[PDB]
């Protein structure tokens, strides 16, 4: 590969990997417009516009998990505002539902689900995150929220 | 009778001069016929004397004055220090001793110094944006003082005095990341009354019963876990946390998210107040299970009995079926008239939750807003408030957000 690393098991890219390697130029630069970077099962990011991918070590950069992710570490080595993955991007996590207090399940109905709002509550939870809730799907729980940066 | 003159005593001038120059406050305390006010601007404690002048205190000085901003002041059981309690640390003070005919602190000189130890320093200062979201006294009044903390990481642990800097327990609960769990971590515990259990609930033998202590915790989201505390006899790691205690019976809004304070009533079977920022009140009867669970009782809504600010929760030293709640709106009393039909027995059977039900549909609490602080502009919280234990009638000090003496009744 021309400079990027990804190896983690489930994760991926749009384009994919191997797509990403034919991208290369003559000088060694990877920039794509609307990246994606997933876990399959778990979430994805996407990055729309274009961004430069040459020697991103994205095993170590991102980090996607159950109703969890992170792009970068530690602040240290995070680069500013508006330049490698630190820059405005649209998460998706999934498998994202509330529990019942009474019998400890997962609520996975959408009636339910809208009978205590749970959108809402996902509003909110983005805003007090400092993002902008986006959308909801109840069927695989999908929390779809924009982020100004990482 | 110091209620009379007390609203008009200089020391409220001074704290409220002191203003023209998060957790929620709490700057007084009361011990004997003494009352003491802190003042943050000048890190010592104001003494008013009740029992037995309108210029007449004592000051009492930090040798080693906290430089973080205390919120809370909290008289330990023993009632020999005071723990000085704020979002970025807490400070121990050990009150000097008392002599003279008027039990004045070291025969009424006007000012006292006071030795201090911090408490967790390393971690305060290590993450610097760790903070603290809770903490109390272990309840012991025989053993050396302990103080417990709760703090961001979502972990609980318990000092000694003799050893501030090294907790003598530890309790894993289980911000970089952008997360939809953010609800799953604790805002508050509150000590249950003094239990006897068998030795073998933390691993040890013998068949012999042993003091400790049951520690409810409860989540951002409304959870709540149990664990017994034994300092003797606890593990340093402790893992044997229950929960989340299974909240019966099952509510159409799933009782709601953003719980913000708990309290333990002293009763047997344990009762449970969980606060929500949205005024809401629940009433948990703890039932027997190895998992125990919760009946809700009952709920109240505060906002029908006059809002989203932060709620705080005391107890009653009188009655164990009254608790006060303050907020930006004042103060609520409220009276749990059907404590006492509820015996010593009750489990977590199907019949008993039926027959709790049932007398849920009969009984209903009694709640009153005893003082308002509403403004004509923008509401603000009080500063300090003390039930001062008279059996021929509890007398309430409320301190204002302008450090205002209100007293009631």
């Amino acid at each position: 590969m021309a400079g990027i690393i990804l190896t983690k098991v489930g994760y991926y890219t749009i384009p994919s990997m191997d797509d990403l390697a034919k991208i290369t130029n003559e000088k060694g630069e990877c920039i794509v417009s609307d990246f994606t970077i997933g876990r399959k099962g778990y979430g994805s990011i996407y990055f729309e516009g274009d961004v430069n991918l040459t020697n991103l070590n994205l095993d170590d950069i991102v980090h996607i998990r159950r109703k969890e992710v992170v792009v970068y570490l530690d602040d240290n080595q995070k680069p500013p505002v508006g330049e490698g993955l630190n820059r405005k991007a649209e998460v998706t996590l999934d498998g994202v539902w509330p529990t019942d207090k009474t019998s400890r399940c997962l609520i996975k109905s959408p009636d339910r689900l809208a009978d205590i709002n749970y959108e809402g509550r996902l509003e909110a939870v983005s805003r007090k995150q400092g993002a902008q809730f986006k959308e909801y799907r109840p069927e695989t729980g999908s929390w779809v929220f924009k982020v100004s940066h990482f | 009778l110091w209620q009379t003159w007390l609203p008009n005593h200089v020391v409220f001038l001074r704290l409220r001069e002191g203003l023209k120059n998060l957790l929620t406050r709490n700057v007084v305390f009361g011990l004997g016929g003494e009352l003491f006010l802190w003042d943050g601007e000048d890190s010592s404690f104001l003494v008013v004397r009740l029992r037995g002048a309108l210029s007449q205190y004592q000051r009492l000085l930090c040798i080693n004055p906290p430089l973080f901003e205390i919120y809370q002041v909290l008289l330990s059981p023993t009632q020999h220090h005071v723990a000085l309690i704020g979002i970025k640390g807490l400070m121990v003070l050990e009150l000097p001793k008392r002599w003279g005919k008027n039990s004045e602190f070291e025969g009424g000189k006007s000012t006292v110094n006071c030795s201090t130890t911090p408490v967790a320093e390393r971690f305060f200062t290590s993450s610097t944006s760790l903070t603290l979201k809770h903490a109390a006294w272990y309840p012991s009044e025989i053993l050396d003082p302990h103080v417990v903390l709760l703090t961001s990481d979502n972990v609980i642990r318990i000092y000694s005095l003799r050893e501030p800097q090294t907790p003598t327990n530890v309790i894993i609960l289980s911000g970089r990341a952008y997360t939809a769990s953010l609800g799953e971590t604790a805002v508050a515990f509150d000590f249950g009354p003094l239990a006897a259990v068998p030795k073998t609930l933390f691993g040890q033998n013998g068949k012999d019963e042993v003091v400790a202590y049951p520690l409810y915790i409860l989540y951002e989201n409304g959870e709540t876990f149990l664990t017994y505390i034994s300092l003797l006899h606890s593990p340093g790691n402790i893992g044997k946390l229950l929960g989340p205690l299974p909240m019966h019976p099952a509510a159409e809004d799933n009782y709601g998210y953003d719980a913000c304070a708990v309290l333990c009533l002293p009763c047997v079977p344990n009762i449970l107040v969980i606060a929500t920022e949205s005024g809401m009140l629940y009433h948990c009867v703890v039932l027997e299970g190895l998992i125990p669970s919760l009946y809700v009782f009952e709920c109240v809504e505060l906002e029908l009995a006059l809002f989203s600010c932060p709620v705080k929760l005391h107890r009653d030293p009188k009655c164990p079926s009254r608790y006060h709640c303050t907020h930006e709106a004042g103060v609520h009393s409220v009276g749990l008239t059907w404590i006492h039909k509820l015996h010593k027995f009750l489990g977590s059977d199907e019949e008993d939750k039926d027959s709790l039900q049932e007398l849920s549909t009969e009984q209903k609490c009694f709640v009153e807003h005893i003082l308002c602080t509403k403004p004509l502009r923008q509401p603000a919280p009080i500063r300090g408030f003390w039930i001062v234990p008279d059996i021929l009638g509890p007398t309430m000090i409320c301190i204002t957000s302008t450090y205002e003496c209100l007293i009631w009744p």
